[PDB]
């Protein structure tokens, strides 16, 4: 009755993500109530809706894009690459949320809100472009993709989603060289009418710039981003 | 268990990892969509008096 | 076991197919091949939130060209290439292609019908079928000319003087283990086929991938008696089964 | 037995049609796809570097006996660059460059048995790795598994002391006792953005700028695997076994020689005679 067994030749291997329990040493310990606790989460899923700063100017980031009393048609006011390694989204919680996983899928919201003067009014063309034919380089060749058109009012702030348009079911979260699987587009912002204002206002204005993943974003295989230093 | 049909495995004992960890998890797709469940869990910031309808009555102008 | 008649081309053997303002017609024909028993059903690509451009009449049809000219000369496994989009997305392919390039996305099936007369005194025999990745030129072109080249091996770097072969690899000898059907001018003057929708994803980003290469291949050398026809042309009728298409975009100059 | 084979298809006939026989059936279930895949296979022999195990990691190649291996059944490697990172090629290079070398054994890195008969386009399956160490005495062995598309230079050291390697939350296997059997087994998922794999070609480039070359599609394989070890003079070999097959659209497979010979064979592997 000892009971004969055949030991595997993988023997002795320690396996980091290995699904399952090891050798207790401390049982029986009854915790600490934290039961009067609030603001728990259970997936990141969870708080990654939540709209975080989208860096303009980068390398000396500000937080909005601004606004002119011009509207040139060749000149764009932003343009952001749909990619979760683009250096705009770099320290959006999506994008550090996201750079932990291998793979994603579903919508992304870019979250525009208007801080200029009430006496003040413009109108913008947002416009989100697959990849095939380059970037757009005219507003008139931009307004051939998927666009909205924002006016500026009594509601400030806008909310425009780019729809997962891919042949992949889902796409790689970090860029690096750039591939089929990679990158999908970019987002352009541009000024369809000017910015107006009347006598005693500020002749520009700053548009605060988010984003976050929308109902539809996933995210998917567990890994890590190579090591780096923010100083 | 299951490219056509079925490899090399003859083990009376039932796998001692779960289907999900030992294999991938095969999915399909609707070509016509699916919505997310709507929340992913018990978490938010709450907005009140978002609104209005009880006060200091009506001298609100108008 | 074929269906009934001869000298000239007989009854069960008349075949027809409208496509839109485009209609093909045949009196010799031996059967449509629907290749993986499967046609494309027209579907949503599952993959894209965008709501798709499909069922467009005018590009739901066959277009219309010439491959080569068939010789005397060819020798056996000789062929000539033409992938699929890529031949339809210029001028020829109509509104089709003019709505390819504005597109990112393109998820299709192909029905195919190649053409090759000939007469009762002509011997000789093509092999006519369509295989998904098959390796085509860089630039996504139909053959210019008949080659045998490349093939059994794959073509290796010109340095690989002992590598045993390349990943463009053609064994030749089981080319019949794709959708295929012969070309018999004994038999018949058409070959008609279909095939699904095949890729590594829900949809194809058509414009860098050619997914589909349809191949005109000689197996029996032409042979004839002085009198005859000395060469005899092939011409292809290609119309794209259910095309849905999705990333509308800009063109201009693009890449094609 | 009259037929009309220009069709595309011909009936499937057993002795019972033109003669006076009968039919000779007896079930057998070897010839699926899947217990036929089920069977492990080697993808070459790999080697560690010194000190490994407490250092930065560099790409590094022992006798074209590298240091890491792109979890995938076809070509890999190309000993000109052996003491950089492996890429995945398009053709198998083998043993010398010039006529008067030989073609076996091949330089380059792949499962010659899968690439000789891959008879289809696409495949998926998930992915079983062996790692047999060629010493039966003591071995140490770190392996850092990284789904395809992710981070694969695992170069910068961030704790004192402690490999490259051995950092992060990415899967990383351990063994080194005095009482293991010495060898690694493990089973990886399926990872690939991709719906389903090409086995032997894609006909297409890697981006939308159309730069040239053909064949292989981003990021089709299973993962990179990254190594370090205790005893670097010792190369271990890895076999790759594929479980739950699934295969599609049938194609054909790799040529075999006409016997300038004779007339049917045998045994005498790949010259001229025998």
């Amino acid at each position: 009755s000892p009971i004969p067994v055949t030991i595997r030749e993988h023997a002795g291997t320690w396996y980091s993500t290995l699904p399952d329990s090891t050798v207790p040493i401390y049982g029986k310990t009854p915790v600490a109530p934290a039961n009067y606790m609030v603001g728990e989460y259970k997936d990141f899923l969870e708080i990654a809706q939540i709209p975080t700063f989208i860096g303009n100017k980068m390398p000396n980031a500000v937080p909005y894009i601004e606004a002119s009393n011009t509207a040139v048609k060749t000149q764009p006011l932003a343009v952001y690459q749909v990619t979760l390694s683009c250096s705009c989204l770099a320290n959006t919680f999506l994008a550090a949320l996201s750079r932990n996983f291998a793979q994603y899928r579903g919508s992304l919201v870019y979250t525009f809100v208007f801080t200029g003067t009430a006496m003040m009014k413009g109108k913008f063309l947002i416009a989100y472009t697959p990849p095939g034919a380059g970037k757009p380089t005219s507003r008139d060749q931009a307004m051939q993709a998927t666009y909205a058109i924002w006016d500026l009012g009594l509601n400030s702030s806008y909310s425009f989603t780019v729809p997962f348009i891919s042949p992949t079911h889902f796409r790689m979260v970090g860029t690096d060289q750039a591939n089929i699987t990679n990158v999908d587009g970019w987002v352009t912002v541009w000024q369809l009418t000017p910015l107006t204002y009347p006598p005693g206002c500020p002749t520009s204005a700053k548009i605060l710039t988010m984003v976050s993943a929308g109902k539809d974003f996933s995210l998917k295989m567990p890994i890590s981003p190579a090591p780096w230093s923010p100083q | 268990n299951n490219s056509s049909s079925e490899g090399n495995e003859g083990v009376i004992i039932n796998n001692f990892y779960s289907n999900q960890y030992q294999n991938s998890i095969d999915l399909s797709a609707n070509a016509t969509g699916s919505d997310p469940p709507k929340t992913y869990g018990q978490f938010s910031n709450l907005l009140s008096g978002a609104v209005n309808a009880f006060s200091n009555m009506l001298p609100l102008l108008a | 076991d074929q269906n009934t008649e001869e000298m000239e081309n007989l009854s069960d053997r008349v075949s027809q197919d409208t496509a839109g303002n485009t209609v093909t017609n045949t009196q010799s024909t031996v059967g449509r091949l629907v290749g993986y028993g499967t046609v494309h059903d027209g579907e949503h690509p599952a993959s894209c939130a965008d709501t798709a451009s499909e069922k467009i009449l005018a590009v739901e049809r066959y277009y219309t060209f010439k491959v080569n000219d068939w010789t005397s000369t060819q020798k056996p496994f000789e062929y000539i290439r033409i992938p699929l989009p890529h031949v339809l997305s210029g001028e020829d392919g109509g509104v089709f292609g003019a709505t390819l390039r504005r597109h990112y996305l393109v998820k299709t099936g192909w029905r195919v019908q190649v053409q090759c007369n000939a007469s009762q005194f002509h011997a000789g025999s093509l092999l006519v079928f369509m295989a998904p990745e098959y390796p085509t030129l860089d630039v996504f072109a139909m053959d210019n000319r008949w080659s045998k080249d490349n093939l059994p091996n794959g073509t290796r770097t010109q340095t690989n003087r002992k590598g045993p072969f390349a990943m463009d690899h053609q064994n030749f000898w089981q080319w019949t283990l794709y959708p295929h059907q012969f070309l018999n001018l004994r038999t018949n003057t058409t070959v008609d086929l279909e095939v699904p929708y095949v890729n590594i994803a829900p949809t194809s980003s058509w414009t860098q991938h050619a997914s589909w290469t349809l191949v005109i291949a000689v197996v029996a050398p032409l042979t004839y008696s002085t009198g005859a026809s000395t060469s005899l042309d092939i011409t292809a009728s290609i119309q794209p089964v259910r095309p849905v298409f999705n990333g509308l975009r800009h063109e201009v100059l693009s890449r094609q | 037995g009259v037929e009309n084979a220009e069709k595309g298809v011909t009936e499937n006939t057993d002795a019972t049609a033109d003669f006076v026989a009968q039919p000779v059936y007896l079930p057998e279930n070897q010839t699926k796809v899947a217990f036929f895949y089920d069977r492990s296979s080697p993808i070459g022999r790999f080697a560690v570097k010194s000190g490994s195990l407490e250092s930065g990691f560099a790409p590094f190649s022992n006798k074209a006996c590298p240091n890491s291996v792109i979890l995938t059944p076809g070509p890999q490697f190309d000993p000109a660059y052996d003491q950089l990172r492996p890429q995945r090629l398009t053709e198998i290079w083998g043993n010398g460059n010039e006529e008067t070398s030989e073609v076996f054994p091949l330089k380059t890195k792949q499962d010659y048995s899968f690439c000789l008969f891959s008879p289809f386009v696409y495949y998926k399956c998930d992915l079983e790795v062996t790692l047999s160490p060629h010493t039966s005495g003591a071995h140490g062995l770190l392996v850092r598994w990284c789904p395809t598309g992710t981070p694969t230079k695992p170069t910068t050291q961030v704790l004192h002391e402690v490999s490259s390697l051995s950092e992060g939350r990415t899967p990383q296997v351990y063994s080194a006792g005095p009482g293991t059997s010495n060898q690694i087994s493990f089973v990886v998922p399926y990872n690939s953005p991709l719906s389903v794999l090409p086995a032997v070609w894609y006909n297409g480039h890697k981006r939308f700028d159309n730069t040239g070359d053909l064949g292989i599609a981003p990021n089709s394989d299973f993962g990179t695997l990254f190594f370090a070890g205790t005893k670097p003079d010792i190369k271990f070999t890895v076999y790759l076994r594929y479980k739950n097959m699934r295969v599609f659209c049938p194609r054909p497979t790799v040529f075999f020689p006409w016997p300038t010979s004779g007339d049917k064979i045998d045994m005498t592997p790949r010259a001229g005679v025998l």
